[PDB]
RNA sequence: CUGGGUUUGACAUGCACAGGACGCCGGCAGAGAUGUCGGUUCCCUUGUGGCCUGUGUGCAGGUGGUGCAUGGCUGUCGUCAGCUCGUGUCGUGAGAUGUUGGGUUAAGUCCCGCAACGAGCGCAACCCUUGUCUCAUGUUGCCAGCACGUUAUGGUGGGGACUCGUGAGAGACUGCCGGGGUCAACUCGGAGGAAGGUGGGGAUGACGUCAAGUCAUCAUGCCCCUUAUGUCCAGGGCUUCACACAUGCUACAAUGGCCGGUACAAAGGGCUGCGAUGCCGUGAGGUGGAGCGAAUCCUUUCAAAGCCGGUCUCAGUUCGGAUCGGGGUCUGCAACUCGACCCCGUGAAGUCGGAGUCGCUAGUAAUCGCAGAUCAGCAACGCUGCGGUGAAUACGUUCCCG
């Protein structure tokens, strides 16, 4: 995981998204594309519709998953069996 | 050895007991080329052995490697067009290889808790003539015997 | 609490 | 005083003969603090035993480079240099010991394809 | 894959660098300045034949020597061809470059300007057997040439089976070290294809 | 290889030293004493902000005529391809075949 | 004070021709040398591959040796130093002056 | 691959019309490409040149197809000894002879014969490294004899003696002796020598074969795309997993595991790189920066196997480390997919492996560590080198393979 001293990593469009979208106290379905954002304590409530490599499939943060990265929740990879 | 014979290497005599035999023992048990320590396994040996007995260890595990050699050993023989076992009579050099091969892989298969000791315990039985090493002996000049008749060729 | 533990990391 | 080489793959040794006791000098240790092994001490004395010589020359001997066993083997290539640069008329005796004779074993240099000098990898026919 | 290059078979023994200079920090830049040369050069002048480069640095100033079989064709009366090169080679961030143009001494004995004639009578209209046989011929000619072998391969005649043929004459001893074997090779450029010319002259040893 | 990308490359190149010369390596001395306040001076946001091909994490060392990505030797800049056709026909100063 | 000569070169015999060459001009201009200590000479080896394509197992070895000089005056009067900077060398031989 | 842009295009050069700006520097929007806004504005010299704009126009551009259209490069039979030519002779001719026969050799190597006489490419030699010695040679390398040293040592003044480094040379040529030999090749043994019979290992690969491989290093004939199969960007993929095959690493332990002490290498790398002393962490590491373009400094003064001592006592164990939980470090814009490493915990299969099969003849196999390239980091247990310790066996060509 990454160090400890350079604090988490998040992008600066859905930063600014966020901070925009929790001002006025509703919460949108947010349509980004930086699976590698981690998740802070300030998007508890927020949807996100995460990139998949084809679509967007829509995640909704909860208190569990906060420090994982959004793109633990849109498995890229679709198996079947065979 | 499709053009003739290799050269043979001469082995040193050993320092600390002065016979070409514990030498060869030495190279029989050595792994890996760690000399030093299949060197000390050797030397415990015959420290051993002479504990147990109280005579010289070279004289012993002369007996051994005399109760052990074989004489008559059986190869396949492809003859006109069909192979049998043939009893063959085994040159000494090929006689004293075998007998020490026998010594140290049947010690490898004891069950002495060290390699020491298990050596130690199969030259002592082999010098007694109890061994398995002695028993692999009985049973090649066995199947050599029960092939007589291929002898002829 | 997850959360907690983010204070704890970084605060 | 006089001075000699001895070499065996990668080691190099300098010895300094004198005719002392049977004092052993490498590199300020001795030849028990030095070369613990019996086999290598054997090594060492055999042109000495040949020779009688033993126990009548103080040695400072220099090392450096590969390991006990080629340090031994250029010390004892060494020993006998020095010896026939002492007593010229002891060469039969030294040299049909073959204690005269540079060993030109070296390290067989690895060959591309092959994982060593002669291994050569795995090769599946199915 | 057969027979390795001749030259470089006899680099450090009978043959020498083409480029001479010592750099190592900037041994990178100076192959790059060097290789850009080279392609400039062969681009820019197929006329006389370029049977050369040479190439001499020394901290700003750059000495380039080439040898062609035409030197008058490469060169300006006026200079016209010399300011054409000297002004492209400062272009070429090569800083003070400065020529020195020669010309070779016997033509038909050097190997590159000799496949070079072979490939231009391919390249037109000529039989391969033809161009060869005239090759073997002036060259065998000259005083010096003690063997040369001639080899081409592709589509020749414009057929659709690519074939490879030589002739040789003389001695051309390819594994001897110290035999000095002058190497040519470049290729011919036709509308069926691309044929490429080898050519080997063995003109005594160096000892 | 590809002219379009031996071109992008070299921009990339030219993007480096104009932006990793001082920009992309001010925001790195800051993040690295725990004692600079890095948190709220957003170092790490101002280098997001920057284009990626500012990073030299994004370059490539391709060979210098040929465009040869992999295979390549850093003394010469050069592919092991063109190396050893340029070494053969004697152009590298002090190169030569190999026997010991 | 002495100052130190160093000469690095691909080829051992311009670097022993430009040896023998400083120390005919330094010893014309009555000088103290130490002479042409050698040194060890340094060896960079690369090994490729043969084919442009696969065919890993036949590879190609190519060294670069650099052979290293060391020239030490002493007295340095300012005529030997002024003969020093007006020397003209093979470009393949540089000498570093220190 | 999905989606978002763009078309004389991401990049060249030429023909035209308009120009003084191109270009940057910041703001905003966007995932970014990009778009927009605010500030700065060419030098010639009167004909226009450099920049781009659009408008264009030739055109660029394809890792698009065909290695059965090709060049180049490479593998392979095989480092096997073979493959040919001129003239002559024989034959209606395809062809033969030379090149077959006896001997000999690693060898179409050589000798003797011979309707053949010669020649060429191959064989061998010339090249590199390694093993011995001589001359030259003393720094950053040695230190034997002298002095200063303080423990910290060639550390320091000094010295060529001995190593060593790198230049030149000598030295192995069946040279000599004895015996077989057609008195011929060649062969056996002996002396001298560091080395004896192409000393060891490299580089070097004949005519060709296999339409072998490669239009994805490159180049290229022909065909095809050209508002796209060109081109820019973000995200994803190349890492998917019921299986099969192949090459390796780690083990299944006592010839061993763990702990403590302790001894010996070679080769190589280093400038926006190596990075020491010191300090802080338990440890990856953090801070700091001495000295080093380096026989000098750093890679520790360099190793591990090794030796000595203690413990474990034959158990799925103090073996084995997979898998998994938690916590960190570093690189990088960023370690989710998908990095390496560190700490605590977890402790799987595995008890020496069927049919069958592989490598290796001596400093070799086996085993131990070190280094390099690629490289911000690494999937490296891979590849290319270096040294340490160092065996067994070859009776002999009936069988297997070429």
């Amino acid at each position: 995981p990454r160090s400890l001293k350079k604090g988490p990593f998040v992008d600066d469009h859905l930063l600014k998204k966020v901070d925009v979208q929790n001002e006025k106290n509703t919460k949108q379905v947010i349509k980004t594309w930086s699976r590698r954002s981690t998740i802070i304590p300030d998007f508890i409530g927020h949807t996100f519709a995460v990139h998949d490599g084809r679509k967007h499939v829509p995640v909704f943060v909860t208190e569990a998953m906060v420090g994982h990265k959004l793109g633990e929740f849109a498995p890229t990879r679709t198996f079947k069996g065979h | 050895p499709r053009k003739g014979p290799a050269p043979k290497r001469p082995l040193v005599n050993d320092p600390v007991y002065g016979s070409q035999l514990v030498t060869q023992l030495v190279n029989k048990v050595l792994l890996e080329g760690k000399k030093s320590l299949a060197e000390r396994i050797v030397y415990g040996a015959l420290e051993q052995a002479r504990e147990k007995t109280g005579t010289d260890p070279v004289v012993t595990l002369k007996r051994a490697l005399d109760n052990v050699k074989p004489a008559l050993e059986v190869r396949s023989r492809r003859v006109g067009g069909a192979t049998y076992q043939v009893p063959v009579e085994v040159r000494p050099d090929r006689s004293t290889t075998l007998a020490l091969r026998w010594l140290v892989n049947f010690s490898r298969q004891r069950r002495e808790k060290t390699m020491v000791e298990r050596l130690a315990n199969e030259i002592l039985d082999a010098s007694n003539g109890l061994g398995a090493s002695v028993k692999r002996r009985e049973d090649t000049h066995k199947m050599a015997e029960a092939n007589r008749a291929f002898a002829h060729y | 609490g997850r959360v907690a533990r983010f204070e704890k990391r970084y605060g | 005083p006089i001075q000699t080489v001895g070499r065996r793959k990668e080691a190099v040794v300098r010895v300094r003969l004198v005719p002392g006791t049977g004092q052993f000098n490498l590199d300020g240790r001795t030849l028990e603090n030095y070369f613990p092994n019996k086999v290598h001490q054997q090594l060492i004395k055999a042109p000495l035993v040949t020779v009688d010589r033993v126990d009548q020359f103080d040695i400072y001997a220099h090392l450096d480079g590969g390991g006990p066993s080629g340090q031994a083997g250029a010390l004892r290539l060494a020993i006998a240099r020095a010896l026939i640069l002492v007593q010229p008329e002891d060469r039969p005796a030294l040299k049909k010991a073959g204690f005269l004779t540079r060993d030109p074993r070296a390290i067989e240099r690895k060959k591309y394809g092959l994982k060593k000098a002669r291994k050569a990898p795995q090769y599946s026919k199915r | 894959g057969q027979k390795i290059n001749p030259h470089g078979f006899r680099l450090g023994i009978t043959t020498e660098w083409k480029s001479r200079w010592y750099a190592d920090k900037q041994y990178k830049d100076y192959v790059k300045e060097d290789v850009a040369i080279r392609k400039l050069l062969a681009t820019g002048l197929e006329r006389a034949g370029i049977a050369d480069v040479e190439i001499e640095r020394t901290r700003d100033r750059v000495r380039v020597d080439i040898h062609t079989a035409r030197p008058g064709i490469v060169i300006g009366r006026r200079g016209t061809e010399a300011d054409r090169i000297r002004a492209d080679l400062e272009k070429l961030t090569g800083k003070q470059v400065q020529l020195n143009i020669l010309e070779v001494k016997n033509p038909e004995s050097q190997a590159q300007l000799v496949a070079q004639g072979v490939a231009e009578q391919l390249s037109n209209r000529v039989a391969f057997r033809r161009a060869m046989r005239k090759a073997i011929q002036s060259a065998m000619r000259q005083p010096n040439v003690k063997g040369i072998r001639v080899q081409c391969s592709g589509r020749l005649g414009g057929a659709e089976m690519s074939r490879s043929e030589f002739y040789r004459e003389g001695r051309v001893p390819l594994h001897t070290l110290r035999a000095d074997i002058d190497y040519g090779l470049y290729e011919a450029k036709t509308t069926f294809g691309r044929i490429g010319v080898k050519v080997w002259i063995y003109k005594g040893d160096i000892v | 290889a590809k002219k379009s990308k031996i071109v992008k490359n070299e921009q990339r190149r030219e993007l480096v030293q104009r932006y990793a010369e001082r920009r992309a390596e001010l925001k790195r001395t800051i993040r690295d004493p725990a004692s600079s306040p890095e948190r709220r001076a957003a170092a790490v946001s101002a280098l997001q902000r920057l284009p990626r091909d500012s990073s030299p994490v994004r370059l490539r060392n391709r060979d210098v005529v040929d465009g040869r990505p992999r295979g390549h030797l850093r003394k010469f800049g050069l592919s092991r391809v063109r190396v050893r056709e340029m070494a053969h026909r004697g152009e590298l100063p002090g190169v030569r075949k190999a026997s010991w | 004070q002495k100052i130190r000569i160093r000469l690095k070169a691909y080829d051992h015999e311009a670097i022993d021709a430009s040896a023998r060459k400083i120390v005919e001009t330094v010893t014309r201009t009555g000088a103290s040398v130490v002479g042409p200590v050698p040194l060890p000479t340094e060896k960079n080896v690369y090994c490729v591959i043969r084919s442009p394509h696969k065919y890993k197992d036949s590879r190609e070895h190519f060294e670069m040796r650099t052979h290293k000089r060391l020239i030490d005056i002493l007295d340095p009067t300012p005529k030997t130093v002024d003969a020093l900077m007006r020397i003209d060398l093979p470009a393949s031989v540089d000498v570093n002056i220190q």
